[PDB]
């Protein structure tokens, strides 16, 4: 899965909309047709989606956002060269999604998101 | 069947989409199976592609893979349309094709949920195609019925949803 998949998926059992966390066993580099991203979910509290991938990516050395790349596509949400590349250039094949407010999983297992079988961590 | 294989109903929904050049959306490929159809729509829109057979999205021709029940892991909001070629068959439970009593209970289930402003759905004669529209209208859809095709076995019906 690559990240920008974070604009669109959702926990299946809250009703309203959290966070989705994403740990990544592993990741890799892919080429970067048409990429259109849902931006107002990368830009809402001063980038916070953008943070958490960062970070959950941070043993990952493929592509690479830094602290300003996120700052200037918050104020320039149209300069978003950089964004793109990290949100489509990057595929998860092995890792996991978990709902910050009720810690359901969703597991990623040979780049595929799996909402079904889905574990629990709380 | 391993997985729901192209057929003349597939290529029936392709050929509307093609007509109505969908682009620069992002498309929802809901019972993606394969993917025939994610390989047309990803040329000209981002798509997500998801099924609930595991098997499929192991040999899919590519895409943006979630496995999936209908839309409750799918962020509506995030998503600009849905197509659909749904389990349609008649009288069976199987997890591929089945779609129960009047091969309607998939069908009615994603009705019931679907909210997002634009919608492609494949329904055969069988289904009740006026019921679907109208069950469809209740949910605030304008629809019309984009295609009708008679293929080997039935006949087939496009039914294109949108929302003023
Ligand atoms: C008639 S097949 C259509 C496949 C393909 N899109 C095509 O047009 O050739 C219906 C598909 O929906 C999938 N399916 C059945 N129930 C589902 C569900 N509850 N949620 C998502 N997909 C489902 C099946 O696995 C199957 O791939
Ligand atoms: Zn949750």
């Amino acid at each position: 899965m690559k990240p920008f998949l974070l604009g669109l998926l959702k926990c299946k059992r809250c009703s309203f909309m959290t966070k989705l966390i994403l740990e990544c066993e592993k990741a890799e580099s892919n080429d970067v047709d048409v990429k259109i991203f849902n931006k107002h979910m990368f830009t809402e509290n001063g980038g916070e989606r953008l943070k958490s991938l960062v970070n959950s990516l941070r043993d990952f050395h493929g592509r690479e956002l830094s602290e300003q790349d996120i700052s200037s596509f918050v104020e320039n949400p149209g300069d978003d060269e950089k964004i793109k590349e990290f949100l489509f250039g990057i595929d998860v094949v092995e890792g996991s999604l978990r709902c910050d407010m009720c810690g359901l999983i969703y597991p990623i297992k040979g780049s595929i998101v799996e909402t079904v079988d889905t574990v629990e961590s709380k | 069947m391993d997985w729901y294989e192209p057929g003349e109903d597939t290529y029936t929904l392709m050929d509307a989409l093609e007509r109505e050049g969908l682009e620069m959306k992002i498309v929802l490929d809901l019972g993606t199976s394969t993917g025939v159809i994610t390989e047309q729509l990803r040329k000209r829109n981002t798509v997500v592609s998801t099924d609930l057979n595991i098997r499929a999205l192991e040999s899919h021709r590519g895409g943006n893979l979630v496995r999936a029940d209908l839309l409750c892991s799918i962020n509506q909001e995030s998503v600009d349309v849905v197509v659909f070629n749904p389990p349609y068959v008649p009288d069976t439970d199987d997890p591929i094709i089945g779609g129960g009593y009047l091969g309607r209970e998939v069908i009615d289930r994603f009705v019931d949920a679907v909210t997002v402003g634009m919608l492609y759905l494949l329904v055969i004669e069988a289904n009740r195609p006026k019921e679907v529209l109208a069950r469809l209208e209740e949910r605030g859809y304008g629809t019309r019925i984009l295609k009708v095709r008679k293929i080997l076995g039935e006949t087939v019906y496009i039914i294109k949803g949108e929302k003023s």
